[PDB]
């Protein structure tokens, strides 16, 4: 079975957002689908759940006020008056017995804050040499650096992001044997979703 | 709602070695119907949790016999009988009986491996950037056990202590192993005003500081 789900969502405060799950590889009436809230470092709240056959709907107390659950083989959710506690993972998710399978999860930045895309630097200077690229200035959050478009996978280090002045910045690092670079080269790429960014900078001395 | 705790925050463990994980409710989860509906699931860094175990014991498709469920009432315990590199994510105890379904605070497993100093690595910033008037100058410490350790930025001498940004990775899925990257940002003024850029790390591997260097 698989559940498809957005991604990403950038909302104002104040304003209400629906989120969408697109269920597939089983009878989607078969069911009941669940919602779960996920924020950054803490554990997972439970939000409620809806029929696929009709739509009978029961919700946890905290998001009476919050969700309205909804479906079509997309299953909907829709919160209401955003604040930054809401800036949470969303995952639509069928939690029965062994019928477990979630969804990718729909993170959701709640800010006033304007989309940025990145800058991306090249970070070039043994056996083996470390290169990286240096990723700053982007908002909201999600960016995902791969090395030869992600075929250079074993040596990757990817750093969290950090807020530096209201826009985050992170980096990654790849390390390949000393005698293939500059010889051959390696290309780190930025992917920044919400900007519609793609850019790749290649590593030169 | 049922309110689950788990025991403990943090588990550190040797590859091999065996790992127990525990549960309580605040009230019986046993349902009217006979059955004591608490699961297990895995949340592996970046990803969705995934079910282990469901009713106690019982495992989901294609996991290993490795994991094991047991406990009653109020008392669960999940247990790994011998650790394995890729074992590592957090763990959450859920339950069912009760509405609203209601999960753990987790349980992050730590694999506890031989010491490994830092591979550092210094870089200047990169003319592209200093053409826009910025100069971030980067230290990679890479592939390190254990996560405690200490950076120092040192510009000709002196110490610099503001302006300095630092993000280590998670444990090292494969070797068990930290990262980190120190960033110290200035203009591109303030840089060429300078010569030798320092990074020094402090970790028990060592006793005399890990120093890059280069000069500008
Ligand atoms: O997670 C759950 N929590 C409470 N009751 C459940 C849940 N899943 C199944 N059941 C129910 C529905 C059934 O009539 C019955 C036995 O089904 P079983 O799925 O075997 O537990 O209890
Ligand atoms: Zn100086």
């Amino acid at each position: 079975v698989q559940l498809q789900q957005s991604g990403a969502e950038l909302v104002k405060p104040g304003a209400s957002v629906k989120l969408s799950c697109k269920a597939s590889g089983y009878t989607f009436t078969s069911y009941w689908m669940q919602w779960v809230k996920q924020r950054p470092g803490q554990g997972l709240e439970w939000i409620g759940e809806i029929d696929p056959s009709d739509s009978y709907t029961n919700y946890n107390q905290k998001f009476k006020g919050k969700a309205t659950l909804t479906v079509d083989s997309t299953a909907y959710m829709q919160l209401s008056s955003l604040t930054s506690e809401d800036s949470a993972v969303y995952y639509c998710a069928n939690l029965r017995g062994y019928f477990d399978y979630w969804g990718q999860g729909t993170t959701l930045t709640v800010s006033s804050a304007k989309t940025t895309p990145p800058s991306v630097y090249p970070l070039a200077p043994g056996s083996s040499v470390t290169l990286g690229c240096l990723v700053k200035g982007y908002f909201p959050e999600s960016v995902t650096v791969t090395w030869n478009s992600g075929s250079l996978s074993s040596s990757v280090h990817t750093f969290p992001a950090l807020l530096q002045s209201g826009l985050y910045t992170m980096s990654s690092s790849v390390t390949v044997p000393s005698s293939t670079w500059p010889s051959q080269t390696v290309t780190c790429s930025v992917a920044h979703p919400a900007s519609s960014t793609t850019v790749d900078k290649k590593l030169e001395p | 709602d049922v309110v689950m705790t788990q025991t403990p925050l943090s588990l550190p463990v040797s590859l091999g070695d065996q790992a127990s994980i525990s549960c309580r409710s605040s009230q019986s989860l046993v349902h009217s119907n006979g059955n004591t509906y608490l699961h297990w699931y895995l949340q592996k860094p970046g990803q969705s949790p995934k079910l282990l175990i469901y009713k106690v014991s019982n495992r989901f498709s294609g996991v290993p016999d490795r994991f094991s469920g047991s406990g009653s009432g109020t008392d669960f315990t999940l247990k790994i009988s011998r650790v394995e590199a890729e074992d590592l994510g957090v763990y959450f105890c859920s339950q069912s009986t009760h509405v609203p379904r209601t999960f753990g605070g987790g349980t992050k497993l730590e694999i506890k491996r031989a010491d490994a100093a830092p591979t550092v690595s210094i870089f200047p910033p990169s003319s592209e950037q200093l053409t826009s008037g910025g100069a971030s100058v980067v230290c990679f410490l890479n592939n390190f056990y254990p996560k405690d350790i200490n950076v120092k930025w040192k510009i000709d001498g002196k110490e610099r202590q503001n302006g300095v940004l630092n993000s280590w990775t998670d444990q090292n899925s494969k070797d068990s192993t930290y990262s980190m990257s120190s960033t110290l940002t200035l203009t591109k003024d303030e840089y060429e005003r300078h010569n030798s850029y320092t990074c020094e790390a402090t970790h028990k591997t060592s006793t005399s500081p890990i120093v890059k260097s280069f000069n500008r």
